């Protein structure tokens, strides 16, 4: 019933082409896209969801549309062959969120990290204080093989919303047999 | 290998107005739009065009937006009112081209393979 | 129950019966999407097929200048016309059959002709042989 | 299957820290840090005598593969088929590895060069031209690999040891010089490239020197110490003087493949002095 | 294929728990994401060419 615009941010790097996460990590992260799009549609039939990729390019393959079946057609041939790029992936995620055709919706980004990040901590904390001035809740969800709980991601969660902020949760995964049940326990309803 | 392009004199004109539409708030100093055309021979022809919502930031100079969804449906309308017309490329203004133009061109070559961009000069006319 | 060789073996049957069940409807539904694309192809050909404003059939009477000619409709009056741009105007010899625009009324393309079986009294060929023995005694 | 590498643990130096690390990474069922490290440990400088002790497991990797980059799969099987050192079955082995990765992945193009690299060794005329010609038919629609330009222009570099290849090799040894760019391989290979590049451009018919590749640093920055006479004589063609001293001092030094065409060298300078004195 | 059936006879979990694993991974995907994408192609094309 609440009005927002959720922007999912998948990874199609090479590092999702391995099999600790059961069948395929693409098959893991696609089911994660399956449950977040059906969550944001059934909790509110008025919002809209678009996807953005981050590896090797930043493609806006679906624009921020209310129908989810376009996204699910584009999750096929996702071609996991890229190399992770992080610093432009959120600035290209935020300028999409300044293209909101309905300017009463809130601004929300979720992102899937299945590759190690290689970026300065000073760049992201400038992006963190940028999003503080820009009022965006980004929910970072960790997948894949992981430099587990970096200080850069953890402080970016803290410097996203400090001094009694929202609490945009840093979702951590145990690498092993799991569904998106840890993804839906706390953060998909209380973020 | 394209021989040459032919400027129908409605398209330029229809870049001047859309630069004047946003020109009350114009500080981006660039307007990207889609160049409709008629592929005839090795020589090329241009008949019509339209615009697209476009943003760009010099900070990190690779953050920008071509609305694929707006490019699908509005071109689908111009296809419906005129089956002769199709896409041949795109355009922008602000006579110094910018570093992003590799990214726009290599994106929308998946609409027409031998796509072509045309820079107009709205303010220089001398 | 643990694993006493049958809770093993009963599982492999019920897992593989479920996979071939769910792979079956996938092939059937993908086949149905392949079929409608053939139907959508015919619809978009029809949307392309909606601008044949016609062409006027006439014949060249004589050549006036390099780009002026004298044509006449099959039941109508005479006209003075021109070609498009690159029609190779040397082939427009007077007597040929051309096609005209409806409104601009200029020449689009010349066409070959066969009509009027009085032509079949004087102009056709007969390259048929007999092998010199079907007739006899001369 | 883990004990397959427990018995072939040896001869890879620092055996416990790397081979027990190896049997960690595929028991995590990951396929990139696994893949990048086995490519590193074949690149590990030894004799690599355990190619047979790894080509069974690299075939085992290839059987339940279903995720791994076929580029790096062929990039590691070329080291395997190198260390086989037996060209009888190595042709049919590489055809088998080429036909079992038969998708649209563009490592098949450098399978064909690896076919030809062992085919410009034996049977050097009848179908070597075809396995050359098929690659630039396929060198299309994605010029951004540049390893497709690497392996094929190396295949035509081995085609230089035919009779009628002087200018086309010189045209193509520049193409390899322009596709891959940075130093990234020793001067002890680079100055030998520029030495045979200057000889190919000198014995070529239509080319004389075609300067400002003289300005390109892969010949002058690498042999400004030894064989300066080749840089000196290519300046003398660009100078347009006859200058009988240094244009014979190249023939004093370079005895093979230069005294057999010294009259053509005198033929070239006499037609080259005109087009600079009229300039 | 005697070893293909026969290794499912003397192994109790390797030939079964993985088959439990690779089905429940498939059935939560190859059922779910595949036929729902195909569902969101057919409803569009009927809202098309009609």
């Amino acid at each position: 019933m609440v009005l927002e615009s959720t922007m999912v941010c998948v990874d199609n790097s090479e590092y999702m082409r391995n099999g600790d996460f059961l069948p395929t990590r693409l098959q893991a992260q696609q089911d994660a896209v399956n449950i977040v799009c059906h969550s944001k549609t059934r909790s509110n039939p008025e919002n809209n969801v678009g996807l953005i990729t981050l590896a090797n390019d930043c493609e806006v393959l679906t624009t921020l549309t209310p129908d989810t079946g376009r996204i699910l057609s584009k999750l096929h041939t996702v071609q996991p062959k890229g190399k992770i790029t992080f610093c432009t992936g959120i600035r290209v995620a935020h300028l999409a969120l300044k293209h909101r055709q309905g300017k009463n919706h809130k601004m929300r980004i979720i992102a899937f990290v299945g590759s190690p990040v290689e970026d300065n901590e000073k760049d992201l904390v400038k992006l963190a204080k940028r999003l503080k001035k820009e009022k965006v809740n980004v929910d970072i969800i960790n997948f894949g093989e992981e430099e587990v709980n970096t200080e850069k991601l953890t402080a970016f969660v803290n410097t996203l919303n400090g001094k009694d902020g929202t609490g945009s949760h840093l979702v951590t995964v145990p690498p092993g047999p799991s569904l998106a049940d840890a993804l839906i326990s706390s953060p998909i309803l209380a973020g | 290998a394209v021989q040459k392009v032919v400027v129908h004199p409605l398209v330029l004109l229809s870049v001047v107005d859309h630069f004047n539409r946003i020109g009350k708030v114009g500080n981006q100093k660039r307007v990207v739009g889609v160049l409709l055309g008629s592929w005839q021979k090795k020589v090329l022809d241009v008949s019509n065009s339209f615009a697209v919502p476009f943003d760009e930031d010099d900070k990190d100079d690779s953050v920008w937006f071509l609305d694929h969804d707006y490019l699908e449906n509005m071109y689908g309308m111009f296809k419906k009112v005129n089956a002769r017309e199709r896409i041949v490329g795109w355009y922008h203004t602000g006579p110094k081209l910018h570093k992003n133009d590799i990214a726009i061109n290599e994106l929308m070559k998946r609409y027409c393979p031998n796509s072509v961009l045309v820079i107009i000069d709205v303010k220089p006319k001398d | 129950m643990a694993d006493p060789r049958d809770k093993a073996l009963q599982d492999y049957r019920k897992k593989l019966l479920e996979h071939k069940e769910i792979d079956g409807r996938l092939k059937e539904l993908r086949e149905q999407l392949k079929e409608l694309t053939k139907q959508y192809e015919k619809s978009e050909n029809d949307l392309k097929a909606l601008q044949s404003v016609g062409q006027i059939v006439g014949e060249v009477l004589k050549q006036l200048t390099e780009e002026k000619f004298i044509v006449k409709a099959t039941n109508g009056p005479r006209y003075v016309v021109g070609c498009r741009r690159q029609l190779d105007k040397s082939k427009l010899k007077p007597g040929t059959r051309v096609a005209l625009d409806m409104t601009t009324l200029t020449i689009m393309r010349y066409l070959p002709r066969e009509v009027d079986p009085l032509v079949y009294n004087m102009s056709h060929e007969d390259p048929g042989n007999v092998s010199y023995s079907e007739i006899g005694g001369l | 299957v883990p004990g397959f590498l427990q018995q072939s643990q040896n001869s890879g130096p620092g055996q416990p820290a790397v081979w027990h690390r190896l049997e960690e990474l595929y028991t995590k069922k990951l396929w990139h840090q696994l893949t990048l490290q086995v490519l590193d440990f074949v690149q590990d400088p030894c004799f690599a005598q355990g190619d047979g002790l790894i080509k069974l497991y690299e075939n085992f990797i290839s059987e339940f593969e279903h995720r791994v980059n076929p580029l790096s799969l062929v990039e590691i099987i070329l080291h395997v088929v190198r260390q086989m050192t037996d060209p009888n079955v190595a042709l049919t082995f590489l055809e088998k590895t080429r036909e079992k990765v038969k998708s649209s992945d563009e490592a098949v193009i450098l399978c064909k060069t690896a076919i030809g690299a062992l085919k410009l060794n034996i049977g050097d005329l009848q179908v070597t031209k075809e396995t050359i010609e098929d690659v630039e038919e396929m060198l299309n629609n994605l010029p951004g690999v540049t390893s497709v330009h690497s392996r094929f222009y190396d295949l035509s570099s081995k085609y230089y040891q035919t009779i009628g290849n002087h200018a086309s090799y010189y045209k193509d040894a520049l193409r390899f010089l322009g596709c891959v760019d940075i130093k990234d391989l020793p001067v002890s290979e680079q100055q030998e490239r520029a030495f045979t590049l200057g000889l190919a451009g000198l014995l070529g018919e239509g080319v004389f020197n075609f300067g400002e590749l003289l300005m390109h640093p892969v010949l002058e920055s690498l042999r400004n110490t030894d064989r300066q006479w080749l840089i000196d004589t290519l300046y003398a063609f660009n100078s347009g003087n006859v200058e009988r001293f240094q244009t014979l001092k190249t023939a004093w030094g370079q005895q093979p493949d230069l005294a057999a065409n010294e009259a053509q060298l005198l033929r070239k300078i006499q037609l080259l002095c005109l087009m600079e004195m009229t300039f | 294929e005697q070893d293909g059936i026969g290794e499912e006879v003397l192994k109790m979990s390797t030939e079964e728990i993985i088959q439990r694993t690779r089905l429940l991974d498939s059935e939560i995907k190859i059922m779910k994401s595949e036929v729902l994408r195909v569902t969101h192609e057919l409803q569009a094309m009927k809202d098309k060419i009609k």
